[PDB]
RNA sequence: ACACCCAGCC
């Protein structure tokens, strides 16, 4: 629903990385050079940041 | 349901002992160290440390269980010199291999962040 | 029928539902299309038995 | 009521959950979660002799386990034990008998659904582990038919001395290793232990000293002696058939023929040295050549487990098995074994050869349907001239079937994977390397080729009155290469095909047998050694003539 | 009597008689064999079965109508 | 057992072997008695066996190919013995249910369908009577 | 002091059939001092040979060099002075079968000794006169060591 | 646990990242399964996602993998892997975790779309010992649910006759279950009415009240005999 | 589908595992043959 | 299937010549025939897939459908009508009629079958039941007593 | 007369989410079509209101890395119904 | 004493990542001090969440789960702070705990990103790395998530949230000269970076009196520790292990006799 | 209870 805090395979942070990665493909970036300057250079965080759903926008539409 | 706690996998609850010694009875000078609450990190270092004493015969370690937290090592040495002699000998040659090697790091490392 | 997105969620209403299902007593219950033979359609069978 | 409630009902002291694998229990073991084994009880009566332990459990109570959860009294009177904090009535005396909770060394009848033939509920002893699952040991899947993919199996618990004697003298899985069906072991080396098995006694398999001691501590009947080396100089060496040998228990004596044996070496100048060291001898308990697969440790007759079995008794034959599967599994660790894309490609001068083959078959094909259209085709005698064209359009397609896969497996190289689970027999078969790399084949319904559902067409996509290869299912691609639209529907047909006859058979299967049962449930050797029914009339004056 | 059946004591046999046997030393029953620690019923049933020792009669019911008293130290021990 | 030497003359006495052979044949009872119904019956049970025996331990091939010495010619002797005493079906075995299961097994894994019917409809047809048959035929 | 065998061989081929295994190779050799006939199967990752190589083999029944059997388990705690020192390829295995050219009248005239090293097989043919100390079930080494 | 590719499976054993393999560049797997699935199943299309996805992972890019697309072979996903680093068949070399010696065999690895399937073992685990009993036969309740025992049915009742454990067939089939003690006549061979606190035995019908017999049976068969008297049937229950 | 001989089985409780669960369940097709019969199957 | 003309006619084997059919082999040849016959027909349809299955088995099988001179079907129609006790074939199938049946024949079931002792809850004669033991007081009087 | 606008529309809603199809064998496909209806993640977005008697919820759905294009239609793509993977095809420690 | 001699050379050192090069050193010692980096090196990490008010879309568990997994800052508190099992306070203290409180309340119109920026600790030597920031939860208007936590000292045995590398990538004989690994086809393999071999070449020569002796390493931190100070309390840690174990060995031995 | 679906493993 939301991006998870670690990588489930190495543990690298990407909690953090989401907003950014969202902020580069909004400027234009591909999705391959968006994940480089991220720093993600394993595959398995390339994975889980490439192939995650924000669905947790979707959620805050409805009232509390 | 039947999870165990995850600490369980280090620690030691009151009841069992961290090492016991079991002689052998097939061949002579051979023990059978039983280490509760470690794994193969222990394990490996110790079976190759005693692997370099050239009056060490046999050294070997196994797992009996992946779910069972224990180690057996079984160790048979020369005649003329104990098992135990060379557990420990191979703890202390480990220890010593460790120091060194921490000590090295660390100048290394302040070689490094000076230039 | 005619709300949009923002108005299924203003009422608690998944906008990705596809529907087609009735609710009776609070239970979803849906209609599977039953199969049939053809009607009014002359057909010639192989009554071996 | 006499069906569903006195021929079969329902029983306390049953457990059921899902089986997972474990290769470090022995074949006669079995997993139990913790709460499965803290839930039901087992009555031991209180003797002067075990009344420390048992008083100990008392005390210890159903919070803590292992435990006890009820105590009897020798009149009747049942005192549950988390229901009384008062020390008072827990003390025991001789004929009082104690409900503990089941512990290490429990025998339990294990069982799965459906219970086909004898081996299905064989005894096992409990060993408590820590997760929620009944855990096997790989080798006792194959007679319970059981898989690791959801397979729940039931659990019964023994509650007197006298039913856990005879399970435990009658029904151990040790004691079933051989079946009377077929009289040849019904268990047998499986899986990752069978194919690493074949790579392991292969002649060029050298273990470095580490690597031997590292192996040797899982041999439970290991006496203590580490071999000497195959190889001395210039470094110490030992074979995989070396240790293999230690496994190896007692001093059978057993031959056997690899799968890859050709059968022209027999006569051939190197019959007694292999070249391909397919000839496997084991002589007085040591395997001196040869390659070891399902045909030598598998469930077949004459197998070095059938030898085992019916030289050294039912217990050496399992400690067989449970070193046979440690070691091999440590072992693999090292050498290891997987499958990928790269197993599944053949070079260039392969796909050339197979796909000229296809092409040869369909001009083939194409060249019969011309002879028939102008009624040039003479009939076979016994068949129609319809038959006689199917006859032959079949006969040509399986023809290049066969070619097809001959040439795709004349490819592979040593270090394929597939070849190396087909040729040691834990998994697969040729014809599914075949299918894989060169071509699927036909696909057949109801024996046919693809009928014509449409008027007179397979599919809307082909013309009316074709019975070309494309037309009527021949799937002329390969898994890897991708089926087309139309061959990937007739594939479909046929594992369709597949799937109705799985789920059909069953239903008759099972009343055959259920009818084959109550004929002679009763029929039994009585003691003069004739077999007699319930009115003792003579069956057979003597068991099996 | 000049008895008909096999000498030899059939698993079925060995396993009834050996519940049998350990259900009665579970119940205080006196030890036929010494035993040197063994607290487990069955072990001690086995035990006294290695031995032949154990005091019971296995009576054999031919077809007929007839029975055969067979000791159990009279019977060959398959193991 | 014996580290018999196959190359070496042996000492075991053809005479020995024929007398061994005959004196086990009477070990190896199937049907226990002396009258001679029981005697017949006895031989007939284990013909099949007595022949295997006397072809395997002739004396020619003790002798020639085989070559055993008289300890190893007496162990063979006592280990065919009680090999074969604990291959007698057990009394209060119930073959029936065992039979049943056996047939029934393999029955599980047949797949179903000149034609002629195999697999568990041929099954069918036979536990059954079918007075009338699926594929009638004479292998004349 | 239990030299059962005593010969210098070429190496005729290798792997006439083909590279049936990677780390081990067939040898294909013959001698020219009794005329024997050697296939021997070596490793090749640890031990290189290449064709037409001279080799003596030196199959003796001990390396102790004093008779006294080794009974078989591994002691590399042993100071004393072994015969596994002046070669460079040490092998140890059990002789497994002999064959020969016997008729029911004639004695053996053209043996074969047949050798399994733990799974690396060889077969040693030649006159009756040379193999004699080979005896079935027997354990034994073989000591090879090249010739420049 | 179950791929996209039917390749079903249960979570055998959880090994803590230092104990899985792991490559060069530290990259340990989420699941291993056993290659032994892929041969016979020929879940072939299972090895081709496994490359797709480590393409598009090192990519960037969601990779195409509609069924019939002629543009997209093994071929080409296997060059395009080439080019970031890897082997082009997608396999990699695995060092062991417990000792840190490389695997001798490659090991096929990359990303692979799995989905957990709702049969949970905590759902499933069940066991009983002398619960709840239902009301007509007097046996235990049906279901996980009600803390019900597991059916011991008409082929385990025969499996246990092959093995011959009759005492374990008594067992399960009466001790376990539904065991009964009934009071039947002895002249004829019908239930009779007993008070057991008062002592008092007597076979209305017969005028007997010093013949009566104490039979243990399962209820399920007293039920049936019930039945059968109810229909008019009288099984004589004959004890001499 | 009847009063209160009749079909059984028309209306069924909507799936509600995942989505796709529900959207198999929405367009499904029943074959009233009864549950024998091979030839529909196919 | 016309077996007895086409064995009858000129210039055929009257000795080998079979039939696939089991009522034919029956009413033609005999009772051991198609004994014979029926174990010919079951081991080509056991061991066509290249399955084994031991001999005694199938001659077991055999026997039983061949023990009472006609043939026996595996159903109800053949195994409701031996001389077996009432309350086995009311187990196997057609419970109420079978029953029905012994009520008005009054026939007494002997309890010698295993399913009769397996619904009265007693010990089956079957494998550890097929005996009884007694206890040898001369043997538990001798040897050694420690409590 | 008439062209296919394309064949991958003759699959249905679950089997449109196996990624190529046409290299399995048609049993394995006929087996995940059975297999997605079981898969967990989010069955729909307004799970927090509805009170389901049962209910199951991923709490890190990922859309599939190899993806289908049938499935930009099923929603496949904004309520997944798994994780991608480092799954790695070996024998590991016989475990598996 | 037949102890090694091990050389330790430093490649490359960041503030995200050490790589160096171990050299005359068993196989067995990397492999395990590998192990050590992944599991056996202490961190502080949330282990303890009392939630107050919790109106997000996430339930409690989540909320309480991606806490745990945030690292924290633990340079040089983590060897003065005891574990909890140790320390002698009844449930929780400042010197074996760090305690943590998270208080955000939506009233604003757009969506309020509750990050670890609003993780405010009282110890301020322990606070989240990230001080962009690890996202927490999204709030809408309305939402308030009030909660406490306490963070422990663990590694990675226990849980993966006290697991300080991101991944150690460990290398040995980059090319096969030991054959350790056996190419089917060696020309297709890709050179490790650490190879010494030119393009024609594939793999070394065999070696066959060669064993395991330079070992390259990668230790990547997620944060909690300087990559330096996880090597140096990794190998602590594995002295500390030894010593124990010694310890208890000399005790065994001597109640022996 | 009862009935009906669905589903799991063969
Ligand atoms: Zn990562
Ligand atoms: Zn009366
Ligand atoms: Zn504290």
């Amino acid at each position: 629903m939301i991006i998870p805090v670690r990588c489930f395979t190495c543990g690298k942070i990407v909690g953090n990385k989401w907003e950014a990665y969202l902020g580069l493909l909004q400027a234009e970036y591909t999705e391959g050079d968006a994940l480089d300057a991220l720093g993600l250079k394993r595959y398995c965080c390339r994975r889980m940041l490439l192939a995650h759903v924000d669905l947790i926008e979707k959620l805050l539409n409805y009232a509390p | 349901m039947n999870a165990p706690p995850a600490f369980e996998s280090f620690l030691l609850f009151e009841g069992e002992k961290k090492i016991t010694i079991n002689k052998d009875t097939k061949v002579p000078n051979a023990c059978l160290f039983t280490i509760n609450k470690e794994d193969h990190t222990l394990g490996n270092i110790i079976k190759s440390q005693l692997l370099k004493d050239p009056q060490v015969l046999f050294a070997g370690y196994k797992v009996p269980h992946p779910l069972e937290h224990k180690i057996i090592i079984r160790v048979q040495t020369t005649p003329d010199y104990s098992p135990q002699e060379a557990f420990t000998n191979a703890i202390t040659d480990l220890i010593s291999e460790l120091s060194l090697l921490e000590e090295r790091f660390r100048v290394a490392i302040k070689d490094k962040q000076e230039g | 029928n005619g709300l949009t997105d923002r108005d299924l969620c203003e009422l608690n209403e998944c906008p990705l539902d596809p529907g087609g299902y009735f609710i009776i007593n609070g239970s979803e219950k849906v209609l599977i299309a039953q199969e049939k033979m053809a009607t009014n359609t002359v057909y010639v069978f192989a009554k071996k038995d | 009521r006499v069906r569903g409630n006195l021929m079969g009902k329902r029983v306390d002291f049953s457990a059921r959950t899902v089986i997972t694998p474990d290769p470090n229990l022995s074949i006669d073991q079995v997993g139990v979660p913790r709460s499965i084994a803290a839930n039901m009880t087992f009555a031991e009566i209180v003797t002067p002799f075990n009344i420390d332990r048992l008083q100990e459990l008392v005390r210890r109570g159903n919070s803590q386990y292992p435990g006890a959860k009820y105590i009897i009294r020798d009149n009747g009177d049942r005192i549950d034990l988390r229901f009384h904090p008062k020390p008072s009535d827990l003390h025991l005396q001789t004929g009082y008998k104690v409900e503990r909770h089941m512990c290490d060394g429990d025998i339990v009848i294990f069982n799965r659904q459906p219970t086909l033939h004898k081996m299905s509920m064989m005894g096992h002893r409990v060993r408590i582990l820590p997760w929620s699952t009944f855990r096997l040991n790989l080798s006792v899947t194959t007679p319970y038919n059981a898989d690791f993919d959801g397979d729940e199996m039931n659990l019964h618990l023994p509650q007197s001395l006298e039913t856990r004697a005879e399970i435990q003298e009658l029904a151990m899985v040790p004691r079933m290793i051989v079946t009377p069906q077929s009289n040849r072991p019904v268990m047998g080396i499986v899986q990752d232990t069978l194919t690493a098995v074949r790579k392991f006694t292969k002649r060029d398999v050298f273990l470095e000293r580490g690597e031997v001691m590292n192996l040797l501590m899982f041999l439970s009947t290991w006496d203590g002696k580490v071999p000497q080396p195959a190889i001395l100089k210039p470094r110490p060496l030992w074979t995989g058939k070396q240790i293999f040998s230690l496994i190896i228990p007692g001093h059978i004596n057993c031959i056997r023929t690899h799968s890859t044996h050709p059968d022209d070496e027999d006569s051939g100048p190197y019959k007694h040295i292999s070249p391909g060291d397919t000839k496997v001898v084991v002589e007085n308990g040591e395997l001196i050549m040869g390659i070891l697969c399902k045909k030598s440790l598998g469930t077949s007759a004459g197998s070095l487990v059938h030898i085992s079995y019916l030289e050294m008794g039912h217990d050496i034959t399992r400690l067989f098995y449970s070193n046979i599967q440690t070691v091999i599994n440590n072992w693999l660790l090292i050498e290891g074994h997987t499958i990928g894309i790269g197993d599944s490609i053949a070079d260039s001068k392969t796909y050339q050869d197979i796909q000229n083959t296809i092409k040869k078959a369909k001009q083939d094909v194409i060249e019969v349907i011309e002879k028939a259209h102008n009624n040039e085709l003479e009939p076979t005698p016994g068949n129609t001239l319809r038959q006689t064209f199917e006859n032959q359009v079949n006969r040509i397609l399986n023809d290049a079937r066969d070619k097809t896969g001959s040439s795709a497996q004349k490819s592979l190289s040593e270090y394929n994977n597939f070849k190396s689970m087909v040729v040691s027999g834990a998994k697969g078969s040729k014809i599914n390397i075949s299918q894989v790399i060169a071509v699927v084949g036909q696909q057949n319904v109801e024996g046919k080729r693809i009928p014509f559902g449409f008027k007179h067409r397979t599919l809307p996509h082909f013309i009316k009155d074709d019975y070309g290869p494309e037309s009527r299912g021949f799937v002329e691609n390969s898994y890897l290469a991708g089926l087309t639209p139309t061959e990937f529907f007739f594939h479909a047909m046929g594992g369709r095909e597949g799937l109705i006859d799985t789920a059909v058979k069953t239903a008759e299967t099972g009343y055959i047998q259920r009818r084959l049962i109550k004929s002679m449930e009763s029929v039994m050797v009585k003691y003069d050694a004739t077999v007699r029914n319930s009115i003792n009339q003579v069956v057979q004056l003597r068991y099996g003539e | 009597q000049k008895r008909i059946t096999t000498p030899y004591m059939t698993k079925y046999e060995r396993a009834r008689v050996l519940g049998t046997r350990a259900l009665q030393i579970a119940m205080c029953a006196p030890v036929m064999v010494e035993l040197e620690g063994e607290t487990d019923p069955l072990l001690i049933a086995m035990k006294e079965l290695k031995a032949r020792k154990i005091p019971i009669i296995i009576r054999r019911y031919l077809p007929d109508g007839s029975y055969e008293d067979w000791g159990v130290d009279e019977l060959i021990i398959s193991d | 057992i014996f580290h018999i030497n196959p190359r070496l003359p042996s000492d075991l006495h053809p005479i020995k072997v024929v007398e061994g052979v005959k004196e086990l044949s009477k070990k190896l009872v199937i049907v226990n008695g002396d009258d001679p119904l029981s005697r017949q019956a006895q031989e007939n049970a284990t013909l099949l066996f007595n022949i295997h025996l006397r072809s395997t331990l002739c004396s020619r091939r003790m002798a020639e190919e085989f070559r055993l010495s008289g300890e190893a010619f007496d162990w063979l002797l006592g280990e065919i013995e009680s090999k074969f005493n604990q291959a007698i079906a057990h009394p209060g075995e119930m073959v029936g249910a065992l039979a049943a299961q056996s047939l029934g097994e393999p029955a599980t894994q047949m797949t179903l369908n000149k034609n002629v019917t195999l697999g568990v409809p041929r099954l069918k047809e036979l536990i059954n009577i079918s007075k009338k048959p699926k594929t009638p035929s004479l292998t004349v | 002091a239990g030299i059962l065998f005593e010969d210098i061989f070429d190496v005729k081929d290798i792997d006439p059939e083909g590279k049936k295994f990677d780390r081990v190779s067939r040898l294909h050799c013959e001698s020219e001092s009794f005329k024997m006939d050697l296939i021997l199967d070596v490793n090749i990752q640890i031990y290189p040979v290449d064709l037409g190589d001279k080799f003596r083999l030196v199959i003796a029944s001990t390396l102790y060099e004093d008779g006294t059997l080794d009974d078989g388990e591994y002691n590399p705690t042993d100071d004393r002075p072994s015969r596994a020192d002046q070669f460079e390829y040490v092998m140890y295995g059990k002789v497994y079968r002999i064959e020969g050219d016997e008729t029911s009248t004639e004695a053996a005239t053209r043996l074969s000794a047949y050798v399994s090293y733990g799974g690396l097989l060889m077969r040693l043919q030649g006159d009756a006169n040379n193999l004699h100390g080979f005896e079935v079930d027997s354990r034994v080494y073989l000591l090879m060591k090249k010739l420049a | 646990f179950a791929s996209r590719h039917g390749q079903k499976g249960t979570c055998g054993i959880q090994y803590r990242q230092e104990d899985m393999p792991f490559t060069c560049e530290g990259i340990t797997p989420d699941i291993i399964i056993n290659p032994h699935a892929i041969p016979s199943r020929m879940t072939i299309g299972h090895l081709i996602e496994c490359l797709q996805g480590k393409v598009s992972a090192n990519k960037g890019e969601i990779g195409d993998a509609t069924p019939f697309n002629d543009a997209v072979n093994v071929q080409k996903i296997s060059n395009l892997l080439s080019d970031y680093g890897y082997h082009l068949r997608g396999n990699e070399v695995l060092y062991n975790g417990f000792t840190g010696r490389k695997i001798t065999s490659q090991i096929f690895i990359g990303p692979t779309y799995y989905q957990r399937l709702k049969h949970m073992v905590d759902d499933k685990i069940h066991s009983r010992a002398r619960g709840p009993i239902q009301i007509l036969n007097r046996q235990p309740m049906e279901g996980r649910s009600r803390d019900g025992g597991l059916r011991f049915g008409e082929m385990e009742r025969d499996c246990q006759i092959a093995h011959g454990a009759a005492q374990f067939l008594r067992e399960r089939l009466f001790e376990a279950s539904d065991p009964y003690q009934v009071h039947v006549c002895n002249l004829c061979g019908i239930m009779a009415i007993a008070n057991t606190r008062t002592h008092t035995y007597e076979c209305r019908g017969c005028r007997n009240k010093t013949q009566i017999s104490l039979v243990r049976m399962p209820y399920a068969c007293k039920l049936l005999f019930q039945e059968l008297m109810s229909m008019s049937i009288a099984p004589r229950m004959m004890s001499v | 589908w009847g009063d209160q001989q009749a079909r059984a089985g028309v209306s069924q409780v909507l799936n509600r595992l995942t989505f796709a669960s529900t959207l198999s369940h929405l367009r499904r097709l029943n074959s009233p043959i009864g549950r024998k019969l091979a030839k529909p199957r196919q | 299937v016309s077996l007895m003309r086409v064995l009858s006619e000129k210039d055929v084997d009257p000795v080998r010549t079979t039939s696939n059919d089991i009522v034919e082999i029956f009413t033609v040849l005999g009772i051991e025939a198609v004994r014979k016959a029926l174990e010919r027909e079951l081991y080509h349809v056991i061991s066509f897939d290249g399955s084994y299955v031991n001999y005694r088995h199938l001659a077991l099988l055999c026997d039983t459908m061949t023990c009472r001179g006609h043939l026996m079907a595996i159903t109800r129609h053949g195994v409701n009508r031996q001389d077996t006790g009432p309350l086995m074939k009311c187990s196997f199938e057609e419970t109420v009629d079978v029953l029905m049946e012994a009520a008005a024949h009054g026939e007494s079931d002997p309890m010698k079958g295993v399913s009769e002792n397996i619904m009265l809850g007693q010990l089956a004669p079957a494998g550890t039941g097929c005996f009884d033991l007694l206890l040898d007081a001369e043997k538990c009087k001798y040897g050694m007593e420690i409590p | 007369t008439h062209c296919e606008i394309h064949p991958s529309m003759i699959l249905g809603v679950c089997a449109s989410i196996i990624p190529f199809p046409d290299h399995n064998q048609s049993p394995r496909n006929t087996y995940q079509s059975a297999m997605g209806k079981q898969a967990m993640g989010v069955y729909i977005t307004n799970f927090h209101v509805r009170m389901d008697t049962l209910a199951h919820v991923l709490y890190y759905p990922q859309k599939p890395l190899v993806t289908t294009r049938s499935m930009e239609y099923l929603r496949f793509r904004e309520l997944p119904a798994g994780i991608n993977s480092i799954v790695a095809i070996a024998s590991y420690t016989g475990y598996n | 004493p037949y102890a090694n001699q091990p050389t330790v050379r430093i490649t490359e050192l960041t503030d995200e990542n050490v790589k160096f090069i171990i050299e005359n050193t068993d196989l067995a010692v990397a492999n395990s001090i590998r192990r050590v980096f992944i599991a056996e090196v202490p961190i502080i990490a949330i282990d303890w969440v009392q939630i107050d008010a919790n109106s997000s879309v996430l339930h409690d568990e989540f909320i309480a789960h991606r806490l745990g997994l945030i690292p924290l800052t633990s340079d040089d508190i983590v060897d003065k702070l005891q574990y909890s099992r140790d320390c002698t306070c009844e449930e929780f203290c400042p010197e074996c705990s760090v305690e943590f409180t998270l208080d955000v309340r939506c009233n604003e119109d757009q969506t309020r990103h509750v990050t670890s920026r609003d993780l405010i600790s009282n110890s301020p030597r322990v606070i989240p790395v990230t001080s962009d920031d690890i996202l927490i939860v999204k709030l809408r208007k309305g939402q308030e998530l009030r909660l406490r936590a306490y963070a422990k000292k663990g590694f990675g045995k226990e849980h993966a949230k006290w697991n300080p590398t991101a991944g150690v990538a460990f290398e040995y004989d980059p090319d096969n000269a030991l054959r350790h690994t056996v190419y089917p086809k060696p020309e297709e393999w890709p050179k490790s970076e650490y190879s010494e071999l030119d393009e024609d070449e594939s793999q070394a020569p065999y070696d066959p009196n060669g064993k395991p002796e330079r070992f390259y390493y990668n230790v990547e931190s997620c944060g909690s520790l300087r990559p330096e100070t996880i090597v140096l309390s990794a190998l602590s840690g594995l002295k500390k292990k030894l010593s124990d174990l010694q310890t208890q060995l000399s005790h065994e031995i001597q109640s022996d006799v």
